[PDB]
């Protein structure tokens, strides 16, 4: 496939950041002769964001909470350095959520458009009338479905920051805590296991992570799912 | 409850300033 | 000497917070002690089933919250277990994992009430105290778990209805997660979150004309002055802020309040363009 | 007053409820229109299948985190996981439902007499201002009346949800118990083991066997009483 | 000569995970030598970032699923990652940090696609491999998991329209999850919950009239078995019992399993008048 | 994918049983 808006370009402080970024696509089996019913769209692309943005992001959370949290503790359970932590968390749960926000959103949006679409309800046209009708507002739905989900998309990663540094508040402690005593914060248990049961060229380094390892957290800040990439290599 | 209710408010006023 | 016998005495009292017919005793003598000894929080935490007794002192009251039927003996009994619970919640050697267990969460159904009777109100105010004790620590992790567990909406429903100290305390709340950072860039995020905020703050400032409380109008005031730092909802403020605030209308309140005067003037200027 | 027990109600289907339904005989509703009576079951079923799932999930979100790291705190010191898997459920029944009853009191009585509202509007059609009276009285009569039936319903959903999930939490520990019985030694976490030893007053200490009876009273008491149902037992 | 001439590229394929652009052709060889080397499953969960590394081929392919745009490059590419996650899940070292990570989740939603293009049921097969591995276990911590986290309802969409071996794998893993008697109980305990699975167990017995599998009929039979056992299915299953049992429509396909003969006939006189 | 998708095919079947 294929993208259309970066993250940036999408503002989610209301609905009406949806509104500009709607295509057109004005050849259309009704608004042609009709130019009254254009203007049916927008409330309804809002009202499909609005009743599925709140219980799709709380849930595309939950899943990406836990598995985030347990990987990105394992890994740099070594390093010593809580900020580096917390940028491969974020960049690991943007990636994480926005995936699982796609996948709970797209088809009930899909659906969720072009029922509330309706047009006729806001009459008395053809059997065929209302057909056209339907195959616009079915279009419609397929055009600005992308827009729908990348709002709701960039919700559940703006609201993923507060709840991912809550969790790794743990983590982040250890590290500024044994930062005063003038040591290194190492989980003991990884620190046990890596030199005892771990061959070298596996084994993870204790002093910090080396920057070719960090590929996997860096594209996950790079390729984010239904957006454009960003700082691409 | 009342000297627990007054000490309570008195704390209360404390912290807020 | 006496101090052994001292230290021997909160020992066993610990470990009487265990069987439920020695918990009322031991929950009365070591809310008493508190203050008076230092290293209770670690060892009330690290002592076997003692976080849980207090836990189950909590939810044994909730049948007497909806309908509420809540006693003066349930009311005192409740907030002592309370109180160490504070007291493990203020001390740093606990602060974190006290957080990690999510047990704040479990006073969040008291600040949902609304009954304004005395053991309710007694509830309402030592339950706020608890969190008012963890925003004066001004922790990162305090400010992040706050912002995640919903307690604004808590905060917003006690600040328009409530009691006046109880208005205090929880905009006091509100205000000391707006002073971070954090608890800004959350609020503005999305404009259901600000309005909502906004509008209690503006339906306050009309209640504060006709009932007017000095505290209250001072941390409301600095509450639209924190906002008022946010580009966003600099923005939104110039078209909302409540005209009693432009105007001469809490001038004689204000006339000795040296702070309050300089920040609201401040505000003024933070929106003027 | 408690009016259930936790053996009392049903909850494999929605029906467990109306055999406990009580409505009361005086309402004046019911007393011109009798054939009012049979959407009380209906109405009153709708409000708790619309909410006990939302409640459900809710209520073991907040219990369940608390619920074990109170626990995995508490026997750390223990290598018998069959009394640690015993105590954890003991007190996930009593958190689970105590935190089921704070969200689900409210909206139920406004969900169960809502839709008695309609259901009762539905039949009756005529609508004329005595009938309407006639049906928010008698709404609000069978709301506040079956309020704490349908609550200890969802309570007991939960309650019985929360267990399944419980052991996924608590799997990891355990293991960890059960593996040092195929080595022949006890399991003791290193953390807590060293902290107990090194900073904690003996009186107050975590022995390094098991939780002694008489110290493990709180988690009995957790299954002895639980929020909205009847105490199992008199102690 | 030794196995450390190997063993170092084995050693070397996992750090070629990290990097985007050596990851694919680690992804290759590292799933062609899964089977030779039996500690590859630790080394792939305590490297750095590798078990990071295949949770983001999963989500990568996420876009395709929805608009169903799944080419079979890409298709082999996650099946080759999924191949060495259930590599882990098989390990008995890694098992259980592999669920508390709760990396199944990211393979719930390539369960719950119809497409039905051959990378689509490529994708679902393998997704489906790595679960049935993890019920053949006989372990509880995998039945625990499994319940709560609805991989019921993804079953019974695939057994109810898929592949006729997608089908068979299904109903396998709601076999092994009934056989469990925690699975029994949670399947059984709500209404609602023995509905759905009686609806869609009665749905392909109609269907494997229409057209027979002996396989998915055995699989079929034991899920009635097991069912059985339960006296609140018991009786739910004596009133609807799919009538093609005792239908004698599949008397011809018995002969040749002796066993399936055995569990229907145990059926109809364990839901006895 | 061919060989991959007969080899799964062969494995799953061995499985169930």
């Amino acid at each position: 496939p294929q993208p259309q808006y970066s993250y940036h370009d999408i503002n989610v402080y209301s609905l009406a950041g949806l509104a500009p970024h709607i295509t057109l696509n004005p050849t259309i089996p009704l608004f042609q002769a009709h130019p009254q019913l254009k203007q049916c769209v927008r409330q309804a692309i809002e009202r499909a964001v609005q009743e599925l943005v709140h219980p799709v992001v709380d849930r595309s959370i939950k899943i990406a909470m836990t598995t985030c949290e347990q990987i990105v503790r394992k890994d740099f359970a070594l390093d010593s350095e809580e900020s580096r932590m917390r940028i491969a968390a974020h960049h690991m749960m943007r990636n994480l959520t926005a995936g699982m926000a796609m996948i709970t959103c797209r088809e009930p949006l899909l659906m969720s458009i072009s029922t509330n679409l309706k047009n006729s309800f806001a009459r008395t046209a053809s059997p065929q009338q209302r057909e056209m009708m339907d195959q616009a507002a079915a279009q419609l739905a397929q055009d600005n479905c992308e827009l729908a989900c990348c709002f709701i998309q960039k919700t559940a990663v703006e609201k993923a920051g507060p709840e991912m540094d809550k969790r790794l508040a743990t983590e982040f402690e250890l590290r500024k805590h044994a930062r005063q005593e003038g040591r290194r914060y190492c989980d003991p248990v990884v620190l046990t296991y890596q030199a005892e049961r771990m061959p070298e060229q596996i084994r993870l380094k204790v002093g910090g992570v080396d920057p070719k390892q960090l590929a996997v957290y860096e594209e996950f800040a790079r390729n984010v799912p239904g957006f454009l990439p960003t700082n691409d290599l | 409850l009342d000297l627990n209710f007054k000490l309570l408010e008195e704390h209360l006023a404390l912290l807020v300033e | 000497g006496p101090h052994m016998l001292e230290r021997e005495k909160i020992y066993q009292w610990i470990n009487e917070l265990s069987s439920p017919e020695t918990r009322e005793n031991a929950l009365l003598e070591l809310s008493k002690k508190r203050e008076s000894v230092p290293d209770l929080a670690p060892m009330l935490w690290h002592s076997f089933g003692t976080i849980a007794a207090l836990l189950q002192e909590i939810v044994n009251i909730y049948p007497s919250i909806n309908p509420p039927t809540l006693t003066a003996h349930q009311s005192n009994r409740v907030c002592n277990a309370l109180a160490l619970l504070q007291c493990v919640a203020s001390h740093p050697e606990t602060r974190s994992a006290f957080l990690a267990a999510h047990i704040p969460l479990f006073l969040y159904p008291f600040l949902h009430t609304v009954s304004k009777t005395r053991p309710f109100e007694y509830l309402r105010l030592t339950s706020l105290g608890v969190i008012g004790a963890l925003v004066k620590t001004d922790e990162q992790e305090v400010i992040n778990f706050l912002l995640t567990t919903e307690i604004i909406p808590l905060c917003l429903r006690i600040m328009e209805s409530g009691s006046e100290l109880s208005k205090t305390v929880a905009t006091f709340i509100l205000q000391k997660i707006l002073l971070d950072d954090t608890g800004l860039a959350y609020i503005c995020q999305t404009y259901e979150r600000f309005s909502h905020v906004a509008m209690i703050l503006g339906k306050m400032v009309l209640q504060l004309s006709k009932e007017p409380s000095a505290r209250l109008l001072k941390h409301v005031v600095r509450c639209y002055l924190r906002l008022s730092d946010n580009p966003r909802a600099r923005e939104a403020l110039r078209q909302c802020l409540p005209d009693q605030l432009k105007d001469t209308t809490f001038a004689q309140v204000l006339k000795d309040d040296t702070t309050t005067k300089r920040w609201l003037a401040q505000l003024v200027k933070n929106l003027q363009e």
